[PDB]
């Protein structure tokens, strides 16, 4: 069978106009018979190639608000619907200017003039384009779950090791540079039977100082005044530096890394070296980039006397009586509760891990990996803008009501929280940014008693 | 060895591996044996403690020397003081278009969008040089089985137009010719019946698999680097940028980025699900756990490779496409074809990697053609024994395929 | 709190039998002639699929394979074998919530999710679905919604013929490919009438519509290979039985020791 | 909860026995006691569930022959020349559940990350250091570990108990 | 059904996975410490604890979670059944999610391991507890002195039904 003018083998199909035509022993055979002949709607006309002058393209070379290569590459006559003479298809059966397109951005149009927010920067819809600033800020290297790893330039990898290993650190090449000497640094423990290994202890080094993440507590073990700033916000524990550095914790086996600009190409460690190149993340201690993730890995161990880690057996083969429990406890990260996150952050890595540390959560508590699993992705959703709320009582409960005093009701869950909330440390209400969608129970303090103190911990009217 | 015994040390010993790790100590002095100042423990060689000077160097399990060095495809390294010193020296660039769904840019990044019209795949942006355009074309019953029928190289404002077909056909300014043909700045041959290869002036390089499946391979040169803007990416090293449409902005979906390089209006817009073929299917999830399987087995006919490409991406390829499309043997053979040439490209030969399946193509070429598993030169012809010379780029990533035997030349006629 | 208390539930049934009749679950009745594997039904309105079932038919329009995907567990049917996860079984067989028993008449697999299915001797397939599956099924037994055409023979505005649909509904083997069922002209052929409309059915009749099932049962008598026309509608009389016992009905014994006999143990 | 440190010195965490049966409890308390039975060198009895049970045997030289250890359902049995890992032997660095066992020049040390170290040495001395989230939660001859010297070890019922009683 | 397979013996569930025994035992310690140190003399928690940590050996297939909030939850409705209403739930060990019932801008919702009895509602409108259930623990409103009613139909404060 020919269509178009090409050769379609037996067995194969062709989609033309939302008509489906198998061809079958010789015969295109069409889905409802025969498809009818197509109508558009004005100012659309259905130009067909009965007569073809040489030369002429129809509606092979018509353009649309979302086709942005407004070359026409078409060599012959295709038939279809197209716009007068210079105008351009606006995707509602309309034709307009191209300069009139609106702006196209995740699955969304923006109007001429609207505003979008990437990273740190904004960018308005103009005439087709974007126009954004060339402000620099940070990057953020997330690890979770059973050594589940995502560096500074967006490498993803997977990496199961039992000794404590240098998360990042500066220093790394001539060892001098500038700033002050910092390193963060996490302790890890096997964590299942299948040999994958997961955080039990986060330790930050800066200046004469060290923090330890353990638990769910902090130690200040230190040995000038102290270069931290520790706040409770929703689920997560903030430490805040003054040199630029930025730890999320989710007291459990997360953390989230924000370093600022001024870092580029100056780290080193299993979150990357940050200079935007994700393949040469793969640097081990000896300053080579390989291919092999547990060499690389194994590498960046803080005692060289520990054993090298080993590639684990898969979690959903070793343990299969498991694997249906977790695709049927993931399958919330492709339905409808994330359904808007969708076009925004891409859920099939975060399924991977999800399904993976379910299936290897054999040792006990399959509910905290499960529960971590998702919170990455709702954490990735939340960084963006999306105030998606997942957590139902039988989805990862929060006991917010815990926290309330005797006869008082004021915490609230809040997915995306409150960045700005008044409290003893912040009077005036600011919030600095930097941190987004850090979710969790938030205090709503009353008129009468508007300012938290978070070290008595109730609101009150002056501190 | 020569170490000494000391009442009060650091705990965190300096290795060849690790010669800062002392500076980077938590714990208390300690006593107990420690190599002399000046020296750190040799953990590699396990010869007690040696000089900073002396330390060896450790790549991919193997030991090295003070002065030693290797080289990858993209970068030298040497060894000095334990530490690798690494410098960068031009690589060409590879993008790829496999099974009609899955796609690797030029930075390495690899996405899964299955298409249904013709697509930008790569052009300068501020240019129109060159020009690769793919036909990309919904093959089956369901929206998910997507067919490459035909790839466009547009040369020169489109003043040379090669249409190369999923049939074999080559259509030189719409014209159906017969290879080879040396156009203007452009040189098309066929290696073997199972390739065609095109090779121009301007740095770009085309390898068409056409049995079972039209596959793409696109070899750029390092002086495009940052230049060329499509489906393969901008060719910067930089796999965060590779999603950056027209437009400004680097979207978050493939989808939504690859439904930006359409050509034409009424072509669907392409929204990327979370189907899993090989669950609808039990018998089909067998066949391609059994078959697939080998592309990741070590000690299998795909076992030499490993070190060189990693098969994960062609497994997972492999895998979808088999229990997807509805000639699974087809897709099965693409994705282990396309997993050779990868390993061809990079050096390793893996021949003899048919038998038990794919065994069907070595079978079924012409009567004086026979199979190989490595075709690495141009073909023999009467005309090329007349002129003397034959149209042919020398250099190009070997190929498999049914060609003429040795000491036998193709004649005119298609016949050995 | 859910209430039903309407013993009438042949919406939550779909069944095939005789020469090639299906019943879906919104009680469209057409006939489709197809020998290839065909879901029958599968759980496609949700991200995880609780089931998946599928049919195959041989040469006689004999079940040859029943192949079903309750919740990780894989169960093949095939005469006089059934195999769990590959392998071979000894009835009954309770595993993961799944329980499979032989009768003298049928083969039954009941899933605790809410499933049942039916292997009959007279080489018909029934199938009970729970509720909650309602709007979110596909396959030869519709998408469950109660609109007997609605979103089954319309792909897009476009009314299927049921050749198309069932053509629509196949899952092929991976080495087996499988050629669609060729349109036959009519071969222009009332023994069902003194029976279906007859006392021996009335109680019956108030129920089910007769109509459907007196046209599978014209078709079996004219299709079938063997002059044994009083005994070669027993299968359409059965199904009929099937369906009003579905639909909270007291069939009468319509058999005999000459019309359509059964032997018990 | 955040816990400030700024003092380096921790002998209040460290308890050890050497030379002839000398033991050094957490608290400080430096006693003699020549019993060459299996006695429990410390254990974690202040809590429901039993984080670690460290127990000890001399045998005549006050020499040291076995060290079991119970950290969080791994048992570690250390002899002269030999260490069993869950009644198999294991050759060393060993790492498995969070515990590391390895051999030097001059100590075998067993690290485990619920916060102990062990370290078995080559002059027979055998010293354990705890995390401080167990003080005031321990039993053995290392004493309660609270910080108190004589308190809690050398009182049965408001009585005095000699170091070989106790 | 007499066609439905016997029952056979089952494995021990802390042998056939001792890998999951020690977290068990680690889990099921609530069950032998402060939290419940006041039931202890009321009810005897030794079968509780054995029933926790088979359960928590044997919940090898997914959601162990689970298991051991029903092994504990047992033990604790016990306990409440008697006059003892322990406050066992802690973000970490089985939270209840009371919160997901506030409507938008209220806040009524609170936990009691005792309960609440006799509550207003409009289907007890006069506020008389029946007896006849005791301590059964959860999310309960506390509807405002401007809307004292609580409607269960619907599920919120008002002040008549
Ligand atoms: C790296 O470069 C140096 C200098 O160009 C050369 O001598 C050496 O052979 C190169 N490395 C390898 C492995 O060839
Ligand atoms: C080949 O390309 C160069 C640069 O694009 C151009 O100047 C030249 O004319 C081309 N060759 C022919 C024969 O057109
Ligand atoms: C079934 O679901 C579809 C999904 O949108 C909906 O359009 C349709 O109305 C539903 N049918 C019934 C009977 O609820
Ligand atoms: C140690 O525990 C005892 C027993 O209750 C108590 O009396 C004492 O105050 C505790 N000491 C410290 C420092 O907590
Ligand atoms: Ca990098
Ligand atoms: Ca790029
Ligand atoms: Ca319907
Ligand atoms: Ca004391
Ligand atoms: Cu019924």
């Amino acid at each position: 069978c020919y269509h178009r003018g090409s050769m379609i083998p037996n067995g194969e199909s062709v989609h033309d106009s939302g008509a489906i035509c198998t061809c079958t022993h010789g015969k295109l055979s069409c889905i409802g018979g025969q498809a009818p002949a197509p109508v558009c709607a004005a100012p659309m006309v259905f130009f067909d190639c009965r007569n073809a002058t040489p030369g002429d393209t129809g509606a092979g070379c018509q353009k649309s608000c979302h086709t942005l290569d407004m070359t026409c590459y078409s060599p012959q006559c295709v038939p279809g619907c197209v716009c007068p003479d210079g105008l351009v298809a606006d995707g509602e059966g309309g034709c307009i200017t191209a300069e009139d397109c609106p702006c196209v951005h995740n699955e969304a149009s923006y109007r001429a003039g609207q505003t979008i927010r990437v990273g740190c920067n904004t960018c308005t819809c103009d005439s087709r384009m974007w126009r954004c600033t060339d402000d620099p800020c940070l990057a953020t290297c997330a690890v979770y779950g059973d050594g589940h790893y995502l560096t500074f330039d967006g490498q993803s990898y997977s990496f199961n090791g039992d000794c404590e290993y240098t998360l990042v650190q500066n220093h790394c090449g001539g060892k001098d540079s500038t700033q002050d000497s910092f390193r963060v640094v996490t302790e890890n423990v096997p964590c299942g039977t299948t040999g994958t290994t997961c955080s039990k202890a986060i330790k930050i080094f800066l200046g004469g100082f060290e923090l330890k993440l353990s638990h769910g507590k902090v130690e200040v073990i230190g040995t000038q005044e102290v270069p931290y700033t520790i706040r409770q916000m929703g689920i997560y524990l903030v430490v805040d530096t003054d040199i630029g550095l930025v730890l999320l914790w989710d007291k459990k086996t997360s953390i989230f890394i924000n370093l600022s600009p001024e870092f580029k190409g100056r780290v080193c460690g299993l979150c990357g070296n940050f200079d935007d190149i994700a393949v040469n993340d793969f640097a081990t201690r000896s300053r080579s980039v390989v291919g092999d993730v547990l060499e690389f890995g194994n590498s960046w161990k803080l005692s060289p006397s520990c054993p090298d880690a080993l590639a684990p057996k898969d979690p959903c083969t070793a343990n299969p009586f498991r694997k249906s429990w977790a695709q049927k406890q993931c399958s919330i990260l492709h339905g409808p509760t994330f359904a808007a996150c969708h076009a925004h952050v891409e859920p099939a890595r975060y399924y991977e891990a999800c399904v993976n540390d379910a299936c290897a959560c054999d040792s006990g508590g399959d509910c905290e990996c499960f529960c971590t699993a998702v919170a990455a992705y709702a954490q990735a959703c939340h960084e963006v803008g999306l105030c998606v709320s997942w957590r139902t009582p039988s989805i990862c409960p929060l006991f917010c009501d815990y926290y309330n005093p005797e006869g008082q009701c004021e915490w609230h869950y809040q997915p995306c929280g409150v960045p700005c909330l008044r409290t003893c440390r912040n009077p005036r209400g600011d919030c600095l940014r930097d941190v987004r969608g850090l979710e969790g129970c938030y205090p709503k303090c009353p008129p009468e008693a508007p300012i938290f103190d978070e070290d008595k911990m109730q609101c009150v009217a002056t501190c | 060895n020569n170490m000494q015994y000391h009442e009060c040390r650091s705990p965190c010993a300096d290795t060849c591996s690790n010669q800062e790790h002392s500076r980077a100590c938590e714990d208390h002095c300690v006593a107990g044996c420690f190599c002399p100042e000046g020296t750190v423990l040799d953990d590699i060689g396990q010869t007690g403690c040696v000089p900073v000077s002396k330390c060896a160097c450790v790549y991919n399990g193997a030991a090295y020397a003070p002065g030693a060095t290797y080289s990858t495809d993209c970068t030298n390294c040497t060894c000095s003081g334990g530490r690798w010193s690494c410098q960068e020296v031009p690589c060409p660039g590879t993008c790829s278009v496999l099974g009609g769904a899955h796609f690797s840019t030029f930075d390495g990044k690899q996405y899964t969008v299955h298409g249904d019209c013709s697509y930008v795949l790569t052009k300068p942006c501020d240019s129109s040089a060159f020009t690769v355009l793919a036909e990309l074309r919904r093959c089956g019953l369901t929206d998910s089985e997507t067919c490459l029928k035909s790839v466009t190289l547009s040369l020169d404002g489109a003043q040379t137009v090669v249409v190369i077909k999923a049939s074999g056909e080559v259509f030189l300014n719409q014209i159906y010719t017969q290879l080879p043909i040396s156009a203007a700045n452009v040189t098309i041959f066929r290696p073997s019946t199972f390739f065609i290869i095109a090779q121009t002036s301007l740095g770009l390089q085309l390898n068409l698999q056409l049995v079972p499946t039209m596959q793409l391979f696109m070899q750029l040169a390092p002086k495009l680097r940052g230049q060329t803007c499509g489906l393969c990416g901008n060719f910067n090293s930089i796999q965060a940028d590779d999603f950056r449409t027209l437009s400004g902005v680097v979207e978050a979906t493939a989808a939504a980025f690859f439904n930006t390089f359409k050509t034409q209006a009424a072509c669907p817009n392409i929204r990327n699900s979370f189907e899993d073929p090989c669950s609808l299917s039990v018998e089909n999830e067998k066949y391609a756990q059994h078959w697939c399987s080998q592309l990741t087995d070590a000690d299998g006919p795909f076992g030499r490779c490993h070190a060189a490409v990693k098969p994960g991406t062609y497994y997972s390829n492999c895998m979808f496409d088999t229990c997807n499309c509805e000639r699974s043997e087809d897709c099965l053979c693409a994705a282990l074809s396309s997993y050779v040439h990868a390993c061809a490209a990079k050096g390793v030969q893996l021949g003899g990697w048919r038998d038990g399946v794919c065994t069907k193509p070595m079978t079924t070429c012409p009567k004086s053609m026979t199979y190989h598993y490595h075709v690495s030169t141009c073909q023999p012809t009467c005309r090329s024994l007349s002129e003397g010379d034959i149209t042919c780029s020398v250099g190009f990533i070997p190929v498999d395929g049914c060609i003429c035997p040795k000491g036998t030349f193709l004649d005119d006629t298609g016949k050995c | 709190v859910v209430r039903a208390s309407n013993p009438a539930h042949n919406g939550r049934v779909c069944s095939t039998w005789g020469s090639f009749h299906y019943k879906t679950f919104d009680g469209d009745v057409f006939r489709f002639p197809g020998l290839c594997n065909y879901v029958f039904s599968e759980h496609c309105g949700a991200a995880y699929e609780d089931f998946n079932i599928q049919l195959r038919r041989s040469q006689a329009p004999t079940l040859s394979r029943v192949l079903m995907k309750v919740d990780g567990v894989v169960i093949q049917l095939t005469k006089g074998s059934v195999l769990v996860n590959g392998h071979p079984v000894l009835l009954p067989f309770s595993q993961s919530g799944v329980l499979i028993q032989q009768s003298s008449s049928y083969t039954k697999v009941e899933a605790r999710l809410g499933l049942v299915l039916m292997w009959n001797h007279d080489d018909s397939l029934l199938l009970e679905l729970d509720t909650k599956y309602a709007n979110k099924t596909c396959g030869l037994c519709g998408d469950f919604n109660g609109m007997p055409v609605v979103s089954e023979l319309l792909s897009h505005n476009t009314k299927l013929t049921p050749m198309e649909f069932g053509n629509l509904q196949k899952m092929d083997d991976p080495t087996d490919q499988c050629q669609d069922p060729v349109p036959e002209p009519p071969r222009n052929c009332g023994i069902c009438e003194e029976l279906l409309h007859g006392q021996l059915f009335s109680g019956c009749v108030a129920l089910v519509d007769v109509g459907s099932y007196l046209e599978a049962c014209r078709q079996d008598l004219c299709f079938c290979e063997d002059t044994d026309l009083l005994s070669c509608v027993c299968h359409t009389l059965a199904e009929y039985s099937r369906q009003c016992t579905h639909a909270g009905g007291l069939p009468q014994d319509w058999r005999g020791p000459d019309f359509c006999p059964q032997k018990c143990p | 909860p955040v816990v400030r440190a700024s003092n380096p010195a921790h002998n209040g965490r460290v308890c050890s026995t050497w030379g002839s049966f000398h033991y050094k409890t957490f608290d400080g308390d430096v006693f003699r006691f020549p019993g060459l039975c299996n006695y429990v060198f410390s254990e974690h009895c202040g809590a429901a569930y039993e984080d670690f049970n460290i127990q000890l045997r001399r045998s005549q030289a006050p020499t040291l022959s076995r060290v079991l250890m119970k950290v969080d359902g791994v048992v570690i049995q250390l002899t002269k020349g030999s260490v069993l890992v869950n009644g198999h032997p294991v050759l060393l660095p060993f790492s498995q559940s969070g515990v590391l066992i390895q051999q030097s020049s001059s100590y075998t040390k067993v690290e485990a990350r619920l916060g102990l170290v062990l370290m078995w040495n080559h002059d027979d001395s055998l010293l354990l250091e705890l995390d401080t989230k167990y003080a005031n939660k321990t039993c053995g001859l290392c004493g309660d570990f609270n910080g108190m010297p004589v308190v809690s070890e050398l009182l049965s019922h408001n009585t005095k108990l000699t170091p070989m009683e106790f």
